[PDB]
Formats: structure tokens, C-alpha cells, sequence
């Protein structure tokens, strides 16, 4: 029983921004690594919900820094499909493997659940320093696939950091986003907005709002 | 007389505890009922066949062996190592000229299977095997020496340590001289020379040089160094290359292109 | 049939942080050795304290999992400075299935230590409709990771909350926050909870922060 050996397959989601934007594409992507130089034709099949699809597109070899190739196919899916749970398979042939790999992802299953979007001002504490943290509290939401951006008068905002998502007592998610800006911007008055984009919410999105008022 | 060669049957100069090799005190001078002398570190061992056996290697086996037969020379060393470990980069020999092959295998303690094996040249896998082989350089240069180690799949992710390989060179690029003047009136003497030399001390190796026009020759592997041409034309003009070899031809190199005006 | 190339593997682990900034609790670190076959149980520690060897661990009895192998663990005492300081801790193990004895060791994670800011945050106005309510204690600036967030109200611990994972922060240090949430006849009847972080940077390795309905 040596079967042992052969190429091995990682199949990767689409970006959460790009299935809920249907400006932006979305795409399963199918990476095949241990190809050796002495086999290395590689093959690949795609299927949704089981049905073969021939629209995918594969780079050419790339040798990687330890002299074995890897090779990569990308699926572009439609935002639906995945949206309402379509699984992808990905199936990868070549000769030194004793019979093909196949990998499936999908969606995370069970109902959606709207997140609440939640604006905090810096701490009281905090206007002291130079610098203040502005707070998005998102919570509630499912599955935990979700993006959170900050922006100010039409602009991003080029200083902020995301928690990842965590896992609340009832099943549902939660997350924060600290925004960091300036003690005068806020004490100016600047509106600043957090953007949450998740699946659950109506044109999957909604932002809320912050600024200094007293 | 010449001196006396250990050979290592199997080859590899690094075994594992409790492991098998074979040592083989070569003498060219063929004798027959004449007993050998065999040297760990200096010190003389109590066997006295023309081979000499570990049966079951430990530390103590360790080291530099030498030999000696009949009326030779006793022998260039060869190094012994005994390890303990998971996987051991195993080699043919520690130096070697530019042209002599080299053997690598990644060896299993206790011969188990790994695969999925990389071969590594200075922290960088050069070599990728689905299942686990032994790889051969055949025409060395000095490049491949560095730092061997592999690593292999087994239940988990095993790593051999290091062991070092030198490549030693033979000889620079040849380059290609310019015997005074250039440009020149046609009608004066030519001298042209291929500028290499030994850097190991081989007492009768023989280099053969030969000089190119663009790509057509002029004189073929010639033991003597120097092309001349009686005296100018510039037809001879142009493009000019030296190739210096041994003489199997399994080291060559190249030069820059001469500057020839006539 | 040649079977594959392994052994048992050696997994090596860290005190608890709370542990070790705490004078009255015990820090520990552990070595963990798994796939310790049924043919060759036998295990043999040695522990090493900065190169020195010590011999005061602790070796629990082994356990099967289900995948029929045994899991040996010791535990050896360490003292709070020593592992403060940065001192190494050195776990050799032996076993006849292992062509040499493993080493693991571990220390405090390097690197200048940052103080933690700790700041907390009232629920949003607009959390106020619902039925429960989110208190919410922003802990930034710290480094190492090694931290320890709780909540208490009225000398009791309130467990009902949920802390992130140490984010890295675009300067280098770390930053968190802990989520308690609480019915909201709590928080609008005036109690007081508070955010109890320690750490090593801090002053006596501990602060707090309160936080009231404020009129
Ligand atoms: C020889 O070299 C190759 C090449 O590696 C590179 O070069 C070498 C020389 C080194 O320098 C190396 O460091 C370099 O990376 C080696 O190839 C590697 O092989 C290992 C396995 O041996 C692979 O390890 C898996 O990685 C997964 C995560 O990979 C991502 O993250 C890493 C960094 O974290 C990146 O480096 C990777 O490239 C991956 O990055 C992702 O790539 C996606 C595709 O492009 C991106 O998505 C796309 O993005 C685009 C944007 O450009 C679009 O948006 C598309 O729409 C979108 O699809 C994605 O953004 C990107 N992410 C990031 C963060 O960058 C791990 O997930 C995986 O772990 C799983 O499997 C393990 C089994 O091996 C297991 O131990 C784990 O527990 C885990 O198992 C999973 O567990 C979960 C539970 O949590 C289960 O639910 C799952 O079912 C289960 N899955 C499975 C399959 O079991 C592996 O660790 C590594 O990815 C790969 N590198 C590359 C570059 O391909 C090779 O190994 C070397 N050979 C030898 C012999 O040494
Ligand atoms: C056969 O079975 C056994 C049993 O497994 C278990 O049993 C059955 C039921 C199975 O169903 C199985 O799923 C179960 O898990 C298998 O044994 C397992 O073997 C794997 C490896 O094959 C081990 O994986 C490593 O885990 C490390 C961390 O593990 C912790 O977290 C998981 C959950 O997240 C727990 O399950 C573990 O038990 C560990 O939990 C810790 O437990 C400690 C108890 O001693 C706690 O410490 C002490 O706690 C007490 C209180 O009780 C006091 O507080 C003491 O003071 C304190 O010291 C500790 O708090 C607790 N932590 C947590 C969070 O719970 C990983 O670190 C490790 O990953 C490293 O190595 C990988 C490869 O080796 C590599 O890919 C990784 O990248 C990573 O490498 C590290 O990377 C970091 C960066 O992120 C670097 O900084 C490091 O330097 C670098 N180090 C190294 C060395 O590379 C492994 O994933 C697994 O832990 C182990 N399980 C158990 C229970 O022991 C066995 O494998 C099976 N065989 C086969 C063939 O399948
Ligand atoms: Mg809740």
C-alpha cells in the first residue's frame, strides 16, 4: 500500500465583499502544490451542486522556491449560487496520483441573521491622547462571513483594524472595528461612517454613523 | 609505490547506530596472502583482512580510517560518522573535484518509508521526489557546494540534519589575452594566449586549449596553449574565444571575446 | 511492507497568564508526548531551568485515546520571576520508539513590553430598545499577547461575556475587547460592573475600570 505520495489540493472560498457586491466577482479558487517536474500535467474538473461546469481558468505552472510546481484554477461562481448554498467541487488528476482529488467547499450552512450595527465614542478616558479609537460593534449576525470598512466625507479611512469574527453564546457572531483617528478630527466634528456588508442585511448593507456631539 | 584507497561499500560516509559498511583497502599492486593494516584516528585495529567490517556501527566507530598493505603507501583518510536521528542526508564523499559525480540519498532510520522528499543545497530544496530516491550529480562544479540536508514525509514531517559537500575548482575561466596592439598594421606578428591555470596540485593532468573565430575553428585540442598565425592578414579578425578542458572534456570553460584589430 | 518513518511527538506548553502575574496561583508549564506506542510505553522526563536541571515535575498517569495511542503529561512548577525574566524551560523526553531523546523548550514571548490602555464604553443609544445590552472594555497598546480579561459587579464575577482574540495593530502592539452583556434593568438601575485587566506592563500587574449609567 504505497500510495502515499502525489500532489496534494486546497480549495479556497470567495471574499465575503465579493459575493455581496454584484459589481465584484467572486471566485472558488483551486490550488494544486507537490507537483513534481517529472508529472507535471494536472487536470482539473469543476461541478456545481454535482453538475460539471467548463468556464474556470487555469494559470500556467509556477515553480515554487523548493522546485516543486504549483498549479491554480479559479472558478468565477455566480453571487447566488454561493449566496444560496451551491456547493463547488473541485476534481484534480494527474499521474502520480493513485486516483483523483476531489475537494467541495460551500456556504456555511443554517438561517441567516441580521447583524446590529452599533457606533461607540472614544472613552472619556481616552480624549487625553493624541490619538482616539472610534468603535463599530457588529453582533448577531450568521454565518461569520461579513466585511467592515470605515469612511469619512466620500474617502476611506486609512487606519483601521477588524477583530475576527467571534462566536457568541447563541450561536450567532460578533466582531469590533476600532477606527483610529486624530483628537482634533474628532473634536472638529468630522462625520465618520462603518459600512458592515453581510449577506442578511437589505442590499447587503448598512452603515451607521459617529461624531463628536454634546 | 602508490598509496593504498579505502572504499566504503555502501558508499556513504554517514551511517546510522547499529548499522552495516564495509571497508576495502585497495592496493594497485594486487598481492596475495599479505595482511592489512587498518588505522581509526592513528591508532592501529586489531583486524588484519583486506576488508574490514562494522557490523553493528556506534560511536566509537567514528572517524578518520586509513590502511596499509604490503609495501604501499598507507591511504588517504576517509571520514566515518554514526548518527542518531530520524533521517540522514547521506553522501558519496565530503570533497571532490569539478567533473566527479556526487551521490545524495535521504535515508530512513531503520529503512521506514518516507516520501514526498526534498533535497536541500543551503537551506533551498533543489529536488522534489514523490517517492523517496537517491540523487546523482554528474557533472559537479563548484556551485554544488554547500550544506546537504533532506526532509520526507513519514507519520510526520522529518528532518535531516546538515552535512557539508565541497566542490573544489580546477581551473578559472581561460581569458583570452591581446598580445600588444589592437588596432594594428597588417603584416606584424601574431601572439595569442589562453590565460588559465591549475589550482590543485594534479602532477600530470594535461589541459587542451583550443581558439575560436565567431564559431568556426581554427585549431582543435591542442596540448600546446598558444595559437599562432605566421603573420597577420585580418582576415583573422574579429570574434575571438578560448575553450580550456580536460581531457575527457567533463570541465570546460569559456572566455570573454577578444578585441582582434589587424 | 515497509511501514512509515515516526514516532511519538512532543508538544510543549506555556504557563497560564494569569498565573504567572499572580503571586497566589501556581504557573505550570507542561509537556505533552502523544502517539507513545502500546509496544513501548515507557516515558522519561528531564526538565531544565536555564540549562540547570530541576527535579521537581510532576507526571500524571498515562490515558488512551481513541485512536489507540497513550498520552503522557508533565507538569513542572515555575516560579513567577523566573518566567517573568525570561528564563528557558527545557522538557527532554526519552522513549525506545524515538532514535533520540526530543528537547523542547519555551520562555516569555520577547519583546519591550507595552502597557495596556484600558478604556470602557457604554452601551450605544440605540442598544437601549432591546433586552439585554452590551458593556463593552477596549484593552489596546499591550505587548506581549499574554493578557487576562474579566468582569465583576458588586465583588461578583459577571461571566456572561465574550472577549476577541489579541488583534495585531498597525504599531506593533496588540489590542482586544470583551464584550459582557447584561439585561438592561442592570445597567438602568445604576449598577456598577467593572473591567479587570492584568498584565505585565501594568503597575502591580492589575487595573480596573468602571463603568455606571452616568446620570
Ligand atoms: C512547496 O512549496 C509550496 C508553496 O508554498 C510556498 O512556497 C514554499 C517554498 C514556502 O515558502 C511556503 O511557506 C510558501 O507558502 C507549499 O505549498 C503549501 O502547502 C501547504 C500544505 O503542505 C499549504 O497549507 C495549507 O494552507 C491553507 C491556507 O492557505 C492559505 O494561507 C496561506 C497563509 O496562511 C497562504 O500562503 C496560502 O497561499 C493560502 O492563501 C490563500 O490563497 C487563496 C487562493 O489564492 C486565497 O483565496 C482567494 O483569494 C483571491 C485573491 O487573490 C480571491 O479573493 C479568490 O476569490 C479567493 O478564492 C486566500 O485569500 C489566501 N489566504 C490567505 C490568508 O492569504 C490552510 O487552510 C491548510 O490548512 C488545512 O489543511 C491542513 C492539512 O495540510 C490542516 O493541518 C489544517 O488544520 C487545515 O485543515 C482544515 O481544517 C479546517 C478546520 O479549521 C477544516 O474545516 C478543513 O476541512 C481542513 N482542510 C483540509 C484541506 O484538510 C494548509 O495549512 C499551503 O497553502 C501551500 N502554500 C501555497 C502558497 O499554496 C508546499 O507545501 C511545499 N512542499 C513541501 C514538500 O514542502
Ligand atoms: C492521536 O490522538 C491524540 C489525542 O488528540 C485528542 O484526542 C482525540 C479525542 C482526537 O479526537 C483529537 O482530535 C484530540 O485533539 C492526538 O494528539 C494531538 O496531536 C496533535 C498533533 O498531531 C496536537 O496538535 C498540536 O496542538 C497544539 C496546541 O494544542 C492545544 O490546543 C488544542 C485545541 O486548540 C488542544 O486539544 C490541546 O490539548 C492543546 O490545549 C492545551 O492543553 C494544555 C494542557 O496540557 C494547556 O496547557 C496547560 O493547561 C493547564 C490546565 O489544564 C494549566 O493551565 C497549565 O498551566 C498549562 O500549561 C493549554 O492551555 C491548552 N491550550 C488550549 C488553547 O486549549 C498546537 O500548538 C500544535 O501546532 C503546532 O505544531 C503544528 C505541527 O506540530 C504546526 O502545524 C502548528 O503551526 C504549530 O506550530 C506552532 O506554531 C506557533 C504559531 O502559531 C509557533 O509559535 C510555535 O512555535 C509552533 N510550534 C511548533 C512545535 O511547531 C499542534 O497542532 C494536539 O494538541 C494533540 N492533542 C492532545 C489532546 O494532546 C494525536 O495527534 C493523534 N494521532 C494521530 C496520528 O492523529
Ligand atoms: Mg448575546
Amino acid at each position: 500500500p504505497e500510495l502515499l505520495g502525489g500532489p496534494s489540493v486546497f480549495l479556497f472560498p470567495p471574499k465575503p465583499k465579493d459575493t455581496l457586491m454584484i459589481s465584484r466577482t467572486p471566485e472558488v479558487t483551486c490550488v494544486v502544490v507537490d507537483v513534481s517536474h517529472e508529472d507535471p500535467e494536472v487536470k482539473f474538473n469543476w461541478y456545481v451542486d454535482g453538475v460539471e461546469v467548463h468556464n474556470a481558468k487555469t494559470k500556467p505552472r509556477e515553480e515554487q522556491y523548493n522546485s516543486t510546481y504549483r498549479v491554480v484554477s479559479v472558478l468565477t461562481v455566480l453571487h447566488q449560487d454561493w449566496l444560496n448554498g451551491k456547493e463547488y467541487k473541485c476534481k484534480v488528476s494527474n499521474k502520480a496520483l493513485p486516483a483523483p482529488i476531489e475537494k467541495t467547499i460551500s456556504k456555511a450552512k443554517g438561517q441567516p441573521r441580521e447583524p446590529q450595527v452599533y457606533t461607540l465614542p472614544p472613552s472619556r478616558d481616552e480624549l487625553t491622547k493624541n490619538q482616539v479609537s472610534l468603535t463599530c460593534l457588529v453582533k448577531g449576525f450568521y454565518p461569520s462571513d461579513i466585511a467592515v470598512e470605515w469612511e469619512s466625507n466620500g474617502q476611506p479611512e486609512n487606519n483601521y483594524k477588524t477583530t475576527p469574527p467571534v462566536l457568541d453564546s447563541d450561536g450567532s457572531f460578533f466582531l469590533y472595528s476600532k477606527l483610529t483617528v486624530d483628537k482634533s478630527r474628532w473634536q472638529q466634528g468630522n462625520v465618520f461612517s462603518c459600512s458592515v456588508m453581510h449577506e442578511a442585511l437589505h442590499n447587503h448593507y448598512t452603515q451607521k454613523s459617529l461624531s463628536l456631539s454634546p | 609505490a602508490p598509496k593504498a584507497v579505502i572504499k566504503l561499500q555502501p558508499p556513504w560516509v554517514s551511517v546510522f547506530q547499529e548499522e552495516s559498511v564495509t571497508l576495502h583497502c585497495e592496493v594497485p599492486h594486487l598481492p596475495g596472502s599479505s595482511s592489512t593494516q587498518w588505522f581509526l584516528n592513528g591508532t592501529a585495529i586489531q583486524t588484519s583482512t583486506p576488508t574490514y567490517h562494522i557490523t553493528s556501527a556506534s560511536e566509537d566507530d567514528s572517524g578518520e580510517y586509513r590502511c596499509q598493505r604490503g609495501l604501499s603507501g598507507r591511504s588517504d583518510p576517509i571520514q566515518l560518522e554514526v548518527h542518531r536521528g530520524w533521517l540522514l542526508l547521506q553522501v558519496s564523499s565530503r570533497v571532490l573535484t569539478e567533473g566527479e559525480p556526487l551521490a545524495l540519498r535521504c535515508h530512513a532510520w531503520k529503512d521506514k518509508l518516507v516520501y514526498n522528499v526534498l533535497y536541500y543545497r543551503n537551506g533551498k530544496a533543489f529536488k522534489f521526489f514523490h517517492w523517496n530516491s537517491n540523487l546523482t550529480i554528474l557533472k559537479t562544479n563548484m556551485s554544488h557546494s554547500g550544506t546537504y540536508h533532506c526532509s520526507g514525509m513519514g507519520k510526520r514531517r522529518y528532518t535531516s540534519a546538515g552535512i557539508s559537500v565541497t566542490v573544489k575548482e580546477l581551473f578559472p575561466a581561460p581569458v583570452l589575452t591581446a598580445s600588444v596592439t589592437s588596432p594594428l598594421l597588417e603584416g606584424t606578428p601574431v601572439t595569442l594566449s589562453c590565460e588559465t591555470k591549475l589550482l590543485l596540485q594534479r602532477p600530470g593532468l594535461q589541459l587542451y586549449f583550443s581558439f575560436y573565430m565567431g564559431s568556426k575553428t581554427l585549431r582543435g585540442r591542442d596540448t600546446s596553449s598558444e595559437y599562432q598565425i605566421l603573420t597577420a592578414r585580418r582576415e583573422d579578425s574579429g570574434l575571438y574565444w578560448c575553450e580550456a578542458a580536460t581531457e575527457d572534456g567533463n570541465v570546460l570553460k569559456r572566455s570573454p571575446e577578444l578585441e582582434l584589430q589587424v
